[PDB]
């Protein structure tokens, strides 16, 4: 997905993670979490919810549905390094 | 953020991007007014999240704000008369 | 435009059958070669149209007098190769720009009227009249802005002439572009 709409390679719309595929995944993840929890026989719900691995996964997912302005605000707030010296001017 | 772009004016042809600079208005939120010499780049330098947001915004290929944002970030120096790819 | 002139319905039909052939090739690549993302027939053509429109614009902006000349000009002595400073922009007069306005109108009409129907295969994607109006105005507006700035340094035309030009431009934008 670098190739198919970050990059130049294909004039396709890439197809985002669609609301339905955002769901499905968020539910697959709650099931995996329940599986790894195994009704308390596995990992605590608390470890799983605080899991940075899960939080990172949720973050990437949250981006795929976010509004244009919010994506753009996110870009300006995150791209902080676009203001500390161009290299090869 | 301001994005400052130098272009060569070219009737019949196309107005070539000479270079691009970004100024973060967070700085100006302290400074109030700033004199600055912005160095110009060939393309804007990005992280995974800029590139993720950009590949996300490019899928919104009917949103005019997204189109112009994507187009604007995806502007790079039309390489020639002084060179193609920068450093970050 | 040059290969399948609107004045030949036959070449408009060969043009239509050509895009039907190009859909047939895209379909062969997709179906027989089993290619997954072959070049989409509407985008392939949209590039060609943008190409043909930009070649049109370059040619009109460089040859405004020869074109406006032969195609409409309100004096037959002014149909020929008038100086390049009058086939592109003049500092002496606004007439190149009134002439360029009419060229732009005429082309957008031919695209709206002959080609948008000839090339209906992607109607949702390929309004030839709109792609024409956008491409041509964009290229124009740049050129016009610099012209008005240039006139402003010299003031050879009267205030009035720029006011007349303003009403024409106001009209043009408020017609095609707005």
């Amino acid at each position: 997905f670098l190739s198919k709409l970050k990059d130049h390679m294909v004039r396709e719309e890439a197809k985002s993670l669609t609301p339905k595929q955002c769901a499905v995944v968020e539910l697959a993840l709650d099931t995996i979490k329940q599986y790894f929890h195994a009704g308390g026989v596995g990992l605590k719900k608390t470890f799983l919810e605080k899991s940075p691995d899960l939080q990172s996964l949720r973050y990437a997912l949250s981006l795929y549905t976010q509004a244009t302005d919010l994506l753009i605000k996110t870009f300006v707030q995150t791209q902080s390094a676009q203001g500390s010296g161009v290299e090869d001017p | 953020e301001l994005q400052v772009c130098v272009k060569d004016y070219c009737f019949a042809r196309e107005d070539r991007t000479v270079g691009l600079a970004v100024l973060q208005l967070r700085e100006l939120a302290q400074r109030g007014s700033a004199a600055c010499w912005l160095p110009l780049g060939r393309r804007i330098h990005m992280d995974d999240t800029g590139l993720t947001v950009l590949r996300i915004l490019s899928q919104r290929s009917n949103d005019e704000v997204a189109k112009e944002f994507v187009k604007l970030k995806s502007d790079t120096r039309s390489a020639e008369e002084g060179g193609a790819a920068p450093a970050p | 435009r040059n290969n399948f002139p609107a004045s030949s319905p036959e070449r408009l039909q060969d043009l239509k059958s050509t895009v039907d052939l190009l859909t047939s090739i895209t379909f062969f690549r997709m179906k027989v070669q089993e290619l997954q993302s072959p070049p989409r027939a509407s985008q392939v053509v949209k590039d060609c149209v943008k190409a043909c429109l930009n070649s049109t614009y370059e040619y009109i902006f460089n040859n405004c007098h020869e074109l406006y000349g032969r195609e409409y000009q309100t004096d037959p002595a002014k149909k020929g190769e008038v100086p390049p400073e009058e086939q592109g922009p003049s500092i002496k007069n606004l007439d190149f720009w009134s002439k360029l306005i009419t060229l732009i109108v005429s082309i957008i009409e031919e695209d709206k009227n002959s080609y948008t129907p000839c090339l209906n295969q992607f109607p949702q994607e390929l309004n030839v009249g709109k792609i024409s109006a956008e491409v041509m105005w964009s290229l124009f507006a740049q050129d016009m802005k610099y012209a008005m700035e240039e006139h402003d340094k010299h003031r050879l035309c009267k205030s009035a002439d720029y006011m007349n030009l303003h009403f024409k431009v106001k009209w043009l934008y408020n017609e095609y572009v707005a």
